[PDB]
């Protein structure tokens, strides 16, 4: 599952219809660019386990065999 | 803030941990371990047409095209899921029934997904954000 | 054809590069509070900069050249060497 969520975060534009304005704003890259970008002003609010859960999941998008 | 905030209705956690073991607990089917509710049908009669009103207007603004495009309609619609949440949380709906209004609710953020500087409704945003309580308390 | 997302560990490094997880790890460890949030970055670096990407150590430079909040970043290894 953790690697299904992986595959998915490579590539999550073709979760949308084509040509509409969500498809072409996630095929560009930018959902990854949001997602650090949340996740740098997170800290804050003292959510320990979900910052880790991202930095998890980013880490293991550098992994082989996938 | 007249009838749904008032004595006796009282928060309900959704997860329990002293089940005990001597108890019956059968087979059970499948969707009807919500049941069994001798004291709280006779508070819920009464609000039984409102929240089926609610589950209509839900209905209501899913036949519809745009949900999120008239502004005098989003103090209405924020205003209903405000109530829908408070009716949930207090444990006023069946298993079958928070089904159905999860349903709902995803085709209204699936027809706003088929819509799809820009300043958006804040209003809206805070109707968007409502929602995300009713589905993590029917994760639950 | 196959529409396959070959993505080689380089250019996927150069990619998240562009986004800025950089940034965003050097954040992290800049206005880290807990143990586990700062070993999770070191670890997110390190897989990061795998392989010898010079791109993504010419990004850590700069960034740490233009910022005048990089001694807390220093301090931070600094205290932790220390300490150990």
């Amino acid at each position: 599952e953790l690697s299904v969520l992986v595959d998915v975060l490579h590539r999550p534009e073709l979760l949308f219809p084509e040509n509409t304005d969500a498809r072409r704003k996630c095929e560009s890259g930018g959902f990854i660019c949001k997602l650090i970008k949340h996740t740098k002003q997170l800290l804050e609010e003292n959510e320990e386990k979900l910052c880790i859960k991202v930095l998890q999941t980013l880490r293991e998008m550098m992994t082989k065999d996938r | 803030h007249m009838h749904v905030d008032r004595d006796p209705q009282e928060q309900v956690t959704p997860v329990k941990y002293a089940r005990l073991w001597s108890e019956i607990p059968s087979e059970i089917a499948i969707d009807d371990y919500d049941s069994s509710g001798a004291s709280k049908d006779e508070i819920k009669e009464r609000f039984a047409q409102t929240m089926e009103f609610v589950e209509e207007y839900l209905r209501d603004v899913v036949c519809q095209r745009f949900p999120f495009s008239d502004k005098e309609k989003n103090k209405l619609t924020f205003e209903v899921v405000n109530l829908a949440r408070n009716l949930i949380y207090f444990g006023f709906y069946n298993f079958s029934d928070l089904l159905r209004l999860t349903k709902i609710l995803l085709a209204i953020l699936d027809c706003v997904h088929v819509t799809t500087p820009e300043k958006e409704d804040i209003m809206v945003m805070d109707t968007k954000l409502k929602i995300i309580e009713i589905l993590q308390f029917i994760l639950n | 054809s196959t529409s396959r997302g070959e993505m080689s560990l380089a250019e996927v490094q150069c990619h998240l590069d562009k986004e800025g997880a950089s940034n965003l790890v050097i954040d992290l460890i800049m206005n880290a509070s807990s143990d586990r949030v700062f070993h999770e970055s070191i670890l997110l670096a390190i897989a990061l900069l795998e392989g010898g990407n010079t791109t993504i150590q010419h990004s850590f430079f700069c960034r740490l050249t233009e910022d005048k909040k990089s001694e807390k970043f220093f301090k931070v290894f600094y205290d932790r060497m220390k300490v150990a």
